RNA sequence: GGAACUAAUUCCGUAGGUGAACCUGCGGAAGGAUCAUUAAAGA
RNA sequence: GAAGACUAACUACUGCGAAAGCAUUUGCCAAGGACGUUUUCAUUAAUCAAGAACGAAAGUUAGGGGAUCGAAGAUGAUCAGAUACCGUCGUAGUCUUAACCAUAAACUAUGCCGACUAGGGAUCGGGUGGUGUUUUUUUAAUGACCCACUCGGCACCUUACGAGAAAU
């Protein structure tokens, strides 16, 4: 009465992963009863539930989630957050599905979500609990769904070239009228 | 409210635990060494 | 809502409309009564329509406790919705936007003003003015200017306002042609229209989208079946037997190699004849 | 008030006799009635199954198989082969930046004459002490690279009557000779066979379908 | 072990689709999506919606005779978002935790050699 | 109508426009605020 | 299954072109720079009023094409706001042939040819040198790689015995 769920882990990540990997298969194994093995030929995370062992039929398919948030490159504590919280999701888009950018006019759009020192990307999900990662021309988030649509708007907003002053004033607006309620 | 661009220290699971779970926890402890600074300066 | 912060200039609109002491003067965007005011010494009657109850009643206000005040009737709400009164003289400082159905609406009131004053935009302006030969010369020009002649009158810059506007600001004067030719508006719109849509392209060009034949084929098929005309039969496609007696109608009048960008008023009325005619209308 | 499952007949698929299992899955049909039957649905349909379902061993999880339906007797429908796919996830992990991709592709005929179009990709490698990342071949490189593949897989279609192509491609042959025709001319790491299509079919012949089945 | 059937989850946003069919695809059993088990238009793709469609697919999969299923997850694609849509992974989860046993899970959005233009224009569209 | 009773971001070229205080499509420019991570053929 | 457009990811402002510009692949056609060169000619050259070849998007003439997106036009509702002013239909057009126009912030917002003045590590192309590495077969030959050098490229770094109002 098993179960695996294998999945690919990237080269990039592969390194912070692996080296934090101490810190990571403990809570899976010991806090969720489940066999993470991991073929370094290979590259990819194995996950396998025992009946025995095993509560919950859901907590093999929420370590496999675990794995890929981390995989995205997301923090480990974002990752344990996931199996902690159902509510928190990731989406995923490509800067070419918004809007048509070539070479440096890409390079700049990405900058204007990350802004100087990274501040223009911290305000967000801070006032839309999130967390974002931007890698090439893929962006991901990760939090609950309602605050995900939010951080969305926001980050479509200046991808669309719309200056940071005007996101910060729709960010503010969106986080008053949701703290609120 | 102003929103802070500086990264919060706390995490997502963090932060919904503060949720999950006087005025507030902040500005009662400055109301309450505030209060004490007075007393010595009387 | 931008106010004029030209004092010296509501003064020559008010010339311009060359008041008479038995006038009734239809204000359209009458604002905070700057003009009002001064048009309620010189006429008989202001009847001022205005959108904003807010503005309805400053200018209620600014009348209040004058000699003049009786003479003011206030119609609240949009212009373009109102059943306007009789009136001799028409002044307007309205929203740009509004300006485009607003002139149609003042061209076919019931009994026309027999002149107005109007405040529009520098481009609006000289599309309204245009004639042939000219870029700016189009359907807006022609449609205008059949009904009635348009002059401007004078460049406003955008400084002149509290706050200013992007656009420069101009004031064309409109007298409807009394009484108007006895051409149906719809029938000569519809020609007017299928020209345009490109006036470089010759008229030739212009019959020959499948759009325009098909409305025009459906439109004969009409005329011959109100007046009992037999129809040939149509070897294949009927937009093709139609090309043939659209190319027959501007090869007949001249026109085929004619572009709408220099045609004048006489020619598309001339044009308009040549189909009519034959059992072809635009309506 | 009908209920579309108390009516049809449940029906067992055979994988071909050259495979590590034969059993591969249960279907739907529809009580062969007079007038449309049961007969007729089974014989055109085809199943997509990883080989490594189908082969047990995991040193195969992408690589997917095309199994078509062609014969039917009794609860026991027969396939043979129809295609070769990869998996899209184990592709996309392939394409890995600052390295030259490339591929090869030709239409060819087999002895039982199938005819079909098969796919080949391999990427430049690093070589293990080089200082330089990028390791990207020089396009005359590249065209050596696949007028090699391009003559390799022709070789083995024409070989291969088709079955045999099957039994080609399973422990792949054809990835390594590749590699070793290949490794004078520049590096070069994974190297599949990656897509084979088939287009055109000879005729029936239900004598050769049987042999194939044990 | 079970009997193996395909689980098939198109999750674009503004809806997601549930349907298993046999593993050939040719005949389906039940179908299902978020859009029907709520009535709001604005909450057609959110997980909640999925879960309970994911809940009457697990029903009607197992009233047929299929036990376990491999799924086939998928995005909207061709030239619009390509990323997974909220109610899919939602619409798995949901599905995951039913019994019913998985099986190796691959993603399925169609992706071109790119090109047919792209709707919107040079401005674009979604803001 | 009468008379009782109760109740109480900027810009360029180009093209077009009838809800044009100007806008819109196509292509350009910046004279517009780069955080974070980054050897994993790490055979 | 049809139609027409496009060439995603790899992609690198690198790499090529006089510039506009050029990105699936293969065939053909002619072209080019750099390098190598104990080849050849021997001043044939530099720069250029006049004159001429090419030239992005739109636009124009005449055919074809007309999937898509879509100036014009017609529409949607217009709520408190507009922090989140768009949505729909869609003509021309967008593509191609033959001809026009003949200008862009056609920008490094920096004539051309040559010659001198200062350091460093990367990289693209070419060539030279090695009892360098790796590929095995029986050593080679190849190939890819490493080190030193040298022409000619696209760039970056640090600085001055230099220049500037200062960024540089």
């Amino acid at each position: 009465k098993f179960e695996s769920r294998k999945i690919m882990v990237p080269p990039h990540r592969m390194t912070p992963l692996r080296n934090s990997w101490t810190k990571i298969y403990p809570p899976l194994v010991e806090h969720l009863k489940l066999q993470v093995r991991m073929n370094l030929k290979t590259k990819s995370v194995e996950l396998r539930t025992n009946p025995k062992f095993t509560t919950d039929p859901g907590a093999l398919q929420k370590g496999a989630d675990f794995i890929k948030a981390f995989t995205l490159g997301f923090d480990l504590d974002d990752s344990i957050a996931l199996l902690r919280l159902d509510d928190l999701y990731i989406e995923t888009f490509e800067v070419k599905d918004v809007k048509t950018l070539t070479g440096d006019h890409l390079s700049r759009a990405i900058g204007r979500i990350a802004g100087k020192d990274g501040k223009t990307k911290f305000a967000i999900e801070n006032a839309t609990r999130t967390r974002i990662v931007l890698a090439d021309s893929k962006i991901h988030i990760l939090g609950g769904f309602t605050h995900i649509r939010m951080a969305r708007e926001s980050v479509v907003s200046l991808i669309l070239g719309s200056p940071p002053g005007k996101v910060y004033g729709n960010l503010r607006t969106v986080a008053s009228r949701l703290k609120e309620r | 409210f102003e929103l802070s661009d500086v990264k919060s220290s706390k995490s997502l699971a963090e932060i919904y635990e503060d949720d999950y779970t006087a005025l507030s926890e902040e500005l009662q402890k400055a109301h309450s060494e505030i209060s004490e600074l007075y007393a010595n300066l009387v | 809502q931008h106010i004029l912060k030209n004092p010296l200039v509501a003064q020559g609109i008010v010339d311009k409309a060359q008041i008479r002491p038995s006038d009734v003067v239809l204000e359209v965007g009458p604002g905070t009564g700057n003009l009002t005011v001064r048009i309620l010494e010189q006429a008989k009657n202001v009847v001022a329509v205005e959108m904003d109850p807010r503005m309805a009643a400053e200018l209620t206000k600014r009348v209040r406790g004058t000699p003049v005040e009786k003479k003011l009737e206030i119609m609240l709400g949009d212009f373009m919705k109102t059943e306007l009164p009789y009136f001799d003289i028409c002044i307007s400082n309205t929203p740009y936007q509004i300006s485009s159905p607003l002139v149609f609406k003042l061209i076919n009131q019931p009994r026309p003003p027999r002149v107005s004053i109007l405040m529009f935009q520098r481009e609006f302006a000289l599309r309204l003015l245009a004639r042939p030969g000219d870029s700016l010369y189009c359907r807006l020009s022609a449609n205008v200017q059949m009904w009635a002649n348009v002059t401007h009158i004078m460049k406003v810059g955008k400084n002149n306002f509290r706050p200013p506007p992007q656009v420069e600001s101009s004031v064309v004067r409109l007298e409807i042609k009394n009484p108007r030719p006895q051409v149906d508006y719809n029938e000569w719109d519809g020609l007017l229209r299928i020209v345009f849509v490109r006036k470089n392209r010759t008229i030739s060009a212009g019959f020959k989208s499948t759009t325009v034949m098909d409305i025009l084929e459906k439109n004969y098929k009409t005329f011959l079946a109100m007046n009992n005309e037999m129809v040939d039969d149509t070897k294949g496609s009927m937009h093709d037997v139609v090309k043939e007696k659209i190319d027959t109608v501007l090869k007949e009048t001249d026109l085929g190699d004619k572009r709408a960008g220099k045609c004048d008023q006489n020619d598309f009325l001339r044009l308009l004849y040549a189909f009519h005619q034959v059992g072809i209308h635009f309506s | 008030v009908v209920d579309p499952f108390t009516r049809k007949e449940w029906f067992d698929i055979k994988a071909p006799s050259t495979f590590e299992n034969r059993n591969v899955g249960k279907t739907l049909v529809n009580k062969s009635t007079g007038l449309k039957s049961a007969s007729d649905a089974l014989k055109g349909r085809v199943v997509e199954v990883c080989l490594a379902d189908l082969q047990g061993s995991e040193d195969h999880s992408f690589r997917k198989i095309k199994l078509r339906v062609d014969e039917v007797q009794g609860k026991n429908l027969l396939t043979n082969f129809h295609g070769m796919d990869f998996t899209t996830d184990k592709l996309r992990s392939m394409v890995r930046k600052w390295q030259t991709l490339i591929e090869a592709n030709v239409t060819v005929k087999t002895s039982d004459d199938y005819v079909l179009r098969i796919f080949a990709i391999a990427f430049t490698r690093k070589q293990a002490n080089q200082v330089k990342r990028h390791s990207y071949a020089q396009s005359s490189h590249i065209r050596a690279i696949r007028k090699v593949i391009s003559e390799i897989l022709t070789k083995e279609v024409q070989g291969s009557t088709l079955a045999q192509l099957t039994s080609k491609l399973i422990p792949e042959v054809i990835n390594k000779e590749i590699e070793n025709a290949t490794k004078d001319i520049f590096p070069l790491q994974n190297i599949h066979v990656r897509k084979v299509k088939l287009l055109k079919q000879p005729k029936f012949d239900v004598g050769a379908l049987m042999a194939l089945h044990g | 072990s079970q009997v193996f059937g395909v689980a098939r989850i198109y999750a674009s946003f503004n809806d997601t689709f549930v349907h298993v069919t046999d593993l050939s695809g040719k005949e389906t059993i039940a179908r299902v999506t978020g859009g029907m088990k709520v009535k709001a238009d604005r909450d057609e793709s959110s997980p909640y919606a999925a879960m309970l469609a994911a809940q009457d697919v697990a029903a009607k999969c197992k009233e047929v005779g299929i036990t376990a299923v491999h799924v086939k997850i998928r995005a909207t694609g061709g030239t619009r978002t390509k990323t997974p849509g909220p109610g899919g992974q939602a619409a798995l989860r949901a599905l995951a935790r039913s019994g019913l046993r998985i099986g190796r899970i691959e993603d399925v959005t169609p992706v071109p050699s790119d090109s047919t233009r792209k709707k919107g224009g040079r401005r674009g569209r979604r803001l």
